[PDB]
């Protein structure tokens, strides 16, 4: 019954974009190594926005890092939303598996 | 459930309160020796006490008397203060002498209608032994001495006692009335020596705003308030809790500063010296009260602003409903003074004249947490020797008398009266008793002679344990306020009585 | 009636005697070692006392009492705590006496802490004033009796270390009581003893640089009891996504205020930081504390709440929990912070002489072993202990026993000058002294019987002319060698027998 | 199992990491003396008395193997 | 499934009664010292009569079940002389074993006990006065209330309580023509007040509700309005959300809120009765708000009040607020707006002269403990003038009537003979136990005291006078005022006999093993 689906399908939504982010945050840690090893041999860019700003070393790798974390953060964002969705499906399954049935 | 009848529960009933009688007046006293405290709930963990209060509380007892017992002494600490320990062995005295008249057959009945009056033949001879010192404010002064140090002692404090004995009586000095704890502003503060206690003469605010806002403010503007800066109080100068968008829990916080900038505007719309605040005052509109160069009380006290609303005369602003109408405590000079280790902002010439703010100095809680108690219980005592100042002679020389009265009443009258009052004054004649005993002197003498004392009658001369025997009762200390007494008097007096009407205890147990 | 509390009080006096006996065996060098078995299933070899009270026990209170009481003669002293066990007893010997004779525990009591005063008198001038102000004497008499004493291993290779640290916290020619306050025991993982030294500003535990300075010298020390990184949403920061563009948008906010908060800090003058632990904070983000370590403020993190109390009370480095709450007040000023590696394993930071309240000193204990470092570690403190209680008590008193065994004898007769019910108290009370050194006596062998009956003699005649001395153990002159002890020490086990007893003398 | 066979082995294997001689022996006047040392506290001696006395007497044997 | 064996378990039987009623023999009258309780979830507590005791302490044995079954009739109705047939029908009950000790039927004993309460009913029936009137029985409830207001709470009979005792029974009394129902007069405490804080309370005593004290504290008409609708938009004491979606709602609420209370305070009013009992509760907000408006609005009703209040009045009750009419309106003879205690609210007491089908009077305590003391006193001086106004009549109590009664009896047995001698001696002996044990219970010598009103007895007969219950150096129960409902005793005397003869009833004492499981 479709009660039981949003519940499952907001659940692997919110579900979607969590994941790749540790893709990002290992990437992430990949421009780390690089924002190490930059001096800025070459000019350093974040690009955030339809605009490439002038990007700064110094300010890059803080930037990454807390790219990094905020990211990192975002891993438990959805595994709290994680069981939330998943939770409000199950409860209503049995009911709504027979609701469908009978 | 169960009937528990007459004398086996009789027995029971006393034989506990019998029990609980005694190693209550083994402590009481000044030579009153100690028991050891016993929390069993955790291991052991003790004190030692001369408390019967903290024995009640390590050591739960079951007695019907007791449980009785223990709420007088304990309502004889919630009026009396001292002298708990002391109604505890008041009835103590009777029911072992009611033992005897209870294994003797006699009706509690009889010592019901016996010592009742016997209780009352000493009552007025007991307000005999009433003597007033109020009879100068200097000697009623020197009765705020007599019996000050009277009720510290046996509350366990000496050292830091006579500091007490000496700052509270001022205090309570400028009462000359009623005895007002609104007037008597309590703190007692951490830090500080034994010789750091200090009373302020005014209201005191013991927090300190110190240098971020106004210090040293004369002709005090002082406004108490409920006035959230942070809160969102009445008058809501912004976007409250309520939906407009989704996101309104973020939007909640942006009109928070307009909704703070124009509440100081209404706080300087006032127009102030001081604004004392019993809840939050945020970082920014705190120098926007120091826009309006006011010193910025935040989070201030529920009670002590109270007073400081009773006694310098401030109106709180109650949530802040009044922006100009709510009055304004004034006090002549307000300030902030360093005592022990913290500044204290002090209130001086505040409009309540009885008004004081004590402060005591504990070098740790240890000594901050047992003493004021203790201070406290002379000054209800006080309190009620403010209003009638007087004393009882001290050292059973009240004692004698009223148990040689009762039993001058005795001996004419013996129905089942004196029967019981006969076996009455003893209890007023068995309290030095314990006195000597507690202090370890043959009582048996020195109570023949303060016998042979109040035999002959007697009022300047009592058993004083200090020396340990017999001596002056000039008011020295040694003669002792009237109205612990008759409160203790009162109390005990009854509760054998009334428990006697209870060999009847019944247990859904 | 009484009967009960007497039993208890009976009781009492048999149950903490009982206790206080078997280290009177143990009292002394010459005491012996105890093998402590418990519910641990293990036999600790131990000749001190103090910890056998810790180490092993039952709980009963008056046995707590001793728990209790040469605890506080740690603090007290930490000097003849084991000897305050010896005196507690000794008193308590002679109580059933009066008990069986009756005596009144008022009475009993009384008589006794007024005698202790009425000994100490007597007591006192056995004692020798040594100058405070004299390092030299002060190193001289506590060498002495650190070589009067237990540990010189170290202590007298410290005692250069101890007692100037103490001079240094030593203000007045009367050298106070020196409380050991400011004076900061730090150790080092193997270091020497001779890496070992005293510290005139604190040693600090490892470093935060990330861009951060290493040496920052005037420093002006930050505390930071706020967090810098934003409030911990998700994980240290800011974030509301279940969709990128929910993240995108808002991860603007966390990143540019953190560095703001950051900022201001540097802003508020803050050349070293304190942060207390991540756990005492909300966190730091390494990354914007990068940002903050590119603020070139010296960045010590995760320190404790006690050192940051230390720091705050020692040098001055008072609590900062928001940018408005720092302030020169709450920030103390280092005039050189900088970390050092050396003489032993890896670095702990060094803030090199610092602004103190009253003088903060530190002492660095390295060396051979961590054992050897402890090896310094309980020489320092009793070298400072006996430094504490002969810069509190100047007059120096003889050790083996002897002031007693001159006092007792006096105080008999003096309670015999009493006269009343009580001057039997006093005399038993006088009494219950010379049997303490008398077990000293046999700890070091002999006969006390004998020796103490002397002794008491000699301590009627030149009252030092002999006495109980380790080297033998027995009748000399404790001058001649010299066993001596701070005024203190001795004056320190006294009271908590005529205390601890007195209360327990009153007690039901 | 002794607290005793607890010090010793530890001393006679201290004597047998050293040297492979004593390390049976050792353990033989370790159990001598005190024997013998054992009467003599329980005669009048204090166990503190002679003890520094047998260090002294194991002395004279180096004193003698000197000699 | 062992099975006692008659006598046995008589035997079994008699040794029930001895105790509980003996714990009534040092409780019996203010002489006697009245009984504690104590509870295994740890309440010690004060007891009184048999039935607080004896229901407070719980009964292990049929004959101890009976007690509380035997005694429930008893307090109901009079009031007082609870606690006497316990003694009494112990008494008796020691007597039939006795009989059969002395080898006679259990049968008999039980029988000529049954009208030897007769001749001790006709006895009874003399004595003293089989009248009373209204200004008399003010006087005797006068006297009633004093050894009621003076015997257990305080021992200071207040006159107001006394006085109180009198005219609210009366009321539903006087409405019911010399019959009075005890559930209609009803006695409530409510502390904060004082034991000198006592009403007399013919309607219903609710706290007025003020969501707003200053927006107009009033009580209008004399008359109630009692709503399961709302005179303020409504909501069942429970919690209602307030909020509001965009910041405009926030605007039209407080309208809305007055819209309708003027609007109930239209139809409510245009009902009757501007004070109106809205069974719902609803926001201490906007019920200030209709404050504000007008006419102090109750709300946070309990459901019971508005149908007990209802009934009282004998009117209905709104069920729906487009339903409107008086009779679904209260009927308060007044409504009085009346600050309780000094400490605290003013309530409305609806004081209900229209119809009061319940009669609640008014009491308040410096303590729980005295106020429900003060009950204790309250409920049973209402219960005897209960009875007492269905029939006048009352006998010198105390030991008179027992010492007397017995007398009659006694002395009809050797009139009777055969069993029934027996049955009259063994009879009327249990009367004097209580003048015996109240003697007991007293510091008296009871057999020497009894001997006393004895002699009387042989001197004068039936005495309204007698022995001392309040343990006065003179004996009456004149002087003493010792009188109580010549039902009541009678009452009384109905009730000890009849456990014996419950006691009998058949042949089985046997048990499947079941018999108390």
């Amino acid at each position: 019954v479709e009660k039981y689906q949003q519940l499952q399908k907001d659940l692997s939504k919110s579900m979607s974009g969590r994941q790749k982010l540790e893709a990002q945050l290992t990437e992430n840690n990949i421009v780390k190594e690089e924002l190490a090893l930059l001096d800025g041999s070459n000019v350093v860019f974040k690009l955030l926005g339809p605009v490439l700003v002038k990007q700064e070393l110094g300010e890059a790798r803080a930037t990454v890092g807390k790219r990094l974390d905020y990211i990192t953060a975002e891993i438990k964002r959805y595994e709290s939303q994680l069981r939330d969705l998943e939770r409000q499906s199950e409860q209503q399954r049995e009911t709504l598996a027979q609701l469908q049935q009978e | 459930a169960d009937e528990e009848r007459a004398e086996t529960a009789r027995l029971t009933s006393f034989i506990g309160a019998i029990a609980i009688g005694d190693l209550v007046k083994s402590t009481l006293g000044p030579k009153g020796m100690d028991k050891i405290l016993l929390s069993s709930g955790r291991d052991a963990s003790l004190m030692v006490t001369n408390d019967g209060a903290t024995i009640l509380k390590n050591i739960g007892v079951d007695n019907p008397a007791a449980k009785v017992l223990v709420d007088m002494s304990r309502v004889q600490d919630d009026e009396v203060g001292d002298g708990t320990t002391s109604v505890t062995v008041l009835a103590a005295e009777l029911l072992r002498e009611a033992e005897s008249l209870i294994a003797k057959k006699i009706h509690p009945q009889t010592i019901i209608a016996g010592w009742r009056e016997a209780t009352k033949a000493a009552r007025e001879a007991l307000l005999s032994s009433a003597v007033d010192h109020g009879s100068d404010e200097v000697k009623f002064r020197q009765d705020l001495m007599n019996i000050a140090g009277t009720t510290l002692s046996s509350k366990l404090l000496t050292h830091h006692k006579d500091h007490f004995t000496k700052l509270a009586v001022e205090a309570v000095l400028r009462l000359k009335g009623s005895g007002n704890l609104e007037a008597i502003h309590i703190i007692k503060k951490l830090g500080g020596s034994l010789a750091d206690s200090y009373l302020d003469e005014g209201f005191l605010l013991d927090k300190k705003i110190g240098v971020n806002q106004p210090k040293r403010i004369e002709n005090a503007k002082i406004l108490i308030a409920n006035t959230g800066m942070d809160t969102d109080k009445i008058k809501i100068f912004g976007s409250r809790v309520r939906v407009d968008s989704t996101a309104k829990v973020a939007e909640i916080e942006h009109a928070e500063k307009e909704k703070m900038k124009e509440k100081v505007e209404r706080i300087l719309k006032h127009g102030i010296n001081c604004f004392i605040n019993r809840q939050l005052i945020y970082n920014y509109p705190e120098q926007l009260f120091g826009a309006a160069g006011v010193m910025a009380i935040e989070h201030a006290d529920f009670a002590g602003v109270e007073r400081l609303a009773l006694v310098t005369g401030g109106e709180i602003a109650s949530t802040f409903d009044h922006p100009e109408l709510v009055k304004l405590g004034s006090c002549k000079l307000i300030e902030e003074v360093m005592i022990g280790e913290d500044k204290l902002i002090h209130f001086s010439g505040v409009a309540l004249g009885e008004a004081c703010t004590i402060v005591l100095r504990g070098a740790t809680q240890q000594i901050l947490d047992e003493a004021e108690r203790s201070l406290h219980d002379a000054l209800c005592v006080l309190a009620q020797t403010v209003k009638d100042s007087r004393t009882v002679y001290g050292g059973g020389c009240s004692e004698m008398l009223m148990a040689h009265a009762v039993t001058q009443l005795a001996n004419r009258t013996p129905g089942k009266e004196a029967v019981a009052m006969e076996s009455y004054a003893k209890a007023l004649r068995m309290l030095p008793t314990i006195i000597a005993d507690n202090a370890g002197y043959d009582s048996a003498d020195l109570v023949a002679q303060l016998r042979a004392a109040h035999s002959e009658g007697n009022t300047t001369a009592g058993l004083d344990m200090r020396e340990g025997t017999i001596g002056d009762m000039a008011i020295l200390g040694i003669t002792e306020s009237f109205q612990v007494k008759r409160q203790v008097l009162l109390s005990a007096a009854e509760a054998a009585e009334v428990i006697l009407r209870v060999d009847n205890i019944i247990k859904a147990a | 009636d009484r009967d009960k509390p007497a039993q208890i009080r009976f009781s009492n006096i048999s149950a903490a005697k009982a206790v206080a006996d078997a280290i009177r065996t143990s009292l002394g060098p010459k005491g012996m070692d105890k093998m402590i078995q418990d519910g641990k299933g293990d036999v600790t070899i131990t000749n001190d006392g103090a910890t056998i009270l810790k180490q092993m026990q039952v709980l009963h209170p008056a046995a707590r009492m001793l728990v209790e009481l040469s605890k506080a003669q740690d603090i007290e002293a930490g000097d003849g705590t084991t000897s305050v066990v010896i005196i507690a007893g000794s008193l308590l010997d002679s109580c059933t006496k009066l008990l069986q004779k009756g005596i009144h525990p008022t009475i009993i009591s009384e008589s006794f802490q007024k005698a202790l005063e009425k000994g100490i008198e007597i007591l006192t001038d056995m004692s020798r004033p040594v100058e405070l102000s004299d390092r030299e004497t002060l190193l001289n008499s506590a060498t002495t009796s650190l070589n009067s004493k237990v540990v010189s291993q170290y202590s007298s290779l410290l005692s250069p270390m101890s007692v100037n640290a103490v001079m240094k916290v030593i203000d007045p020619a009367t050298a106070t009581s020196v409380d050991l306050r400011d004076i900061k025991i730090v150790k080092k993982l193997g270091g020497t003893i001779d890496d070992c030294e005293l510290v005139e500003g604190l040693v600090l535990t490892q470093k935060v640089s990330n861009s951060g300075i290493t040496r920052v010298e005037k420093a002006k020390i930050g505390l930071i009891q706020f967090c810098l990184s934003a409030p911990k949403t998700d994980m240290d920061n800011q974030i509301v996504v279940s969709d990128y563009a929910q993240m995108d948008r808002v991860l603007r906010e966390e990143r540019a205020y953190i560095l703001n908060l950051v900022k201001q800090i540097k802003k508020t003058g803050c050349n070293v930081l304190l942060i207390q632990k991540s756990i005492l904070r909300d966190a730091l983000s390494d990354l914007a504390l990068h940002f903050l370590n590119k603020m070139k403020i010296m960045v010590i993190k995760d320190i404790e709440r006690e050192d940051i109390e230390f720091i705050c009370k020692t040098i001055g480095t008072k609590p900062v929990a928001h940018i408005d709450q720092f302030t020169a007040d709450m920030l103390g000023s280092a005039e050189l912070a900088e970390e050092v590696n050396l003489n032993g394993s890896g670095k702990l930071l060094k803030i090199t002489g610092c602004a103190s309240p009253g003088k903060t000193v530190t002492i660095v204990v390295r060396g051979s072993n961590k054992l050897v470092i402890e090896e310094a570690e309980r020489s320092i403190h009793d070298a400072l202990c006996v430094i504490r209680c002969l810069v509190k008590k100047r007059a120096l008193i003889a050790g083996g026993g002897a002031p007693e065994i001159e006092l007792a004898l006096r105080l008999t007769e003096y309670s015999r000058t009493l006269s009343g019910m009580e001057s039997y108290c006093v005399r038993a009370f006088a009494d219950a002294m010379e049997v303490i050194p008398s077990t000293l006596a046999e700890n070091a062998g002999l006969n006390p019987i004998s020796t103490v009956t002397e002794l008491r003699n000699r301590h009627a005649q030149g009252e030092k002319t002999a006495g109980i001395n380790v080297r033998k153990g027995g009748i000399s002159n404790i001058l001649e060698e010299l066993v001596v002890q701070p005024l203190l020490v001795s004056v320190s086990a006294l009271t908590l027998a005529t205390e601890t007893v007195r209360s327990i003398l009153k007690i039901d | 199992e002794h607290p005793a066979a607890k010090v010793l082995c530890e001393l006679a294997d201290l004597q047998d990491k050293e040297v492979g001689d004593g390390t049976t022996s050792v353990v033989i006047i370790a159990a001598e003396l005190l024997k013998n040392a054992d009467e003599l506290v329980k005669q009048k001696i204090h166990p503190t008395s002679v003890i520094s006395g047998y260090r002294l007497a194991c002395k004279e044997a180096v004193r003698y193997i000197n000699e | 499934k062992s099975r006692l064996m008659g006598l046995e378990a008589l035997k079994s039987h008699i040794m029930a009664a001895k105790a509980v009623a003996n714990t009534m023999r040092t409780s019996l009258g203010p002489n006697g010292l009245d009984k504690m309780m104590v509870d295994k979830d740890g309440d010690v507590t004060v007891t009184n009569d048999g039935a607080t005791i004896l229901s407070m302490m719980d009964v292990d044995h049929q004959i101890a079940k009976l007690m509380v079954e035997l005694s429930k009739s008893q307090d109901d109705e009079i009031g007082d002389g609870t606690t006497g047939v316990v003694v009494l029908a112990g008494a008796l009950l020691e007597e039939a074993e006795q009989l059969l000790d002395r080898g006679i039927h259990p049968i008999r004993i039980a029988d000529g006990y049954e009208q030897a309460a007769r001749v001790a009913i006709e006895h009874l029936d003399k004595i003293s006065d089989s009248v009373l009137v209204d200004i008399k029985d003010t006087e005797p409830l006068i006297q009633t209330a004093k050894t009621t207001l003076g015997s257990k709470v305080v021992n200071s009979c207040h006159r107001q309580m006394a006085e109180i005792a009198v005219n609210a029974v009366l009321t539903v009394a006087d409405m019911e023509r010399r019959d009075v129902d005890f559930e209609l007069i009803k006695v409530e405490g409510k502390v904060g007040g004082r034991l000198e804080d006592t009403k007399l309370i013919k309607g219903v005593i609710v706290d007025k509700d003020f969501s707003h004290p200053q927006m107009p504290k009033k009580v209008e008409d004399a008359k109630i309005a009692i709503l399961t609708c709302p005179f303020e938009p409504p909501k069942p004491k429970t919690k209602h959300k307030l909020d509001v979606t965009s910041v405009e709602d926030y605007k039209a609420l407080q309208k809305y809120e007055k819209e309708k209370f003027e609007e109930m305070i239209q139809q409510i009013k245009e009902t009757g009765a501007n004070l109106a009992i809205c069974q719902w509760g609803f926001d201490d907000e906007a019920n200030h708000l209709l404050l504000q408006n007008n006419l102090p609005a109750v709300r946070w009703v309990g459901g019971p009040e508005i149908e007990l209040i209802a009934i009282a009045t004998g009117g209905r009750i709104v069920p729906r607020f487009s339903e409107l009419t008086a009779e679904k309106l209260g009927f308060a003879g007044l409504v009085q707006e009346i600050s309780f205690g000094t400490t605290k609210d003013k309530m409305l007491v609806i004081e209900q002269c229209k119809n009061s089908r319940a009669v609640t009077i008014f009491i308040r305590g410096g303590n729980k403990m005295i106020i429900e003391e003060a009950k204790r006193s309250l409920h049973d001086a209402l219960c005897v003038i209960r009875n007492l106004i269905r029939d006048n009549r009352v006998v010198y109590g105390g030991g008179a009537a027992e010492i007397s009664c017995a007398l009659a009896v006694s002395q009809e047995a050797d009139k009777c003979p055969t069993l029934e001698q027996y049955a009259m001696r063994a009879f009327a002996d249990a009367l004097e136990v209580i003048p015996m044990a109240l003697s007991e219970n007293s510091g008296m010598n009871p057999i020497q005291t009894m001997t006393e009103v004895r002699a009387r007895q042989v001197k004068e007969m039936n005495p309204a006078l007698g022995i001392d219950c309040l343990h006065k150096g003179t004996n009456d129960m004149k002087q003493q005022h010792v009188i109580e409902t010549l039902i009541g005793k009678k009452q009384q005397i109905s009730l000890a006999t009849q456990m014996v003869r419950m006691i009998l009833k058949i042949d089985d004492i046997r048990k499947p093993g079941e018999s108390e499981e």
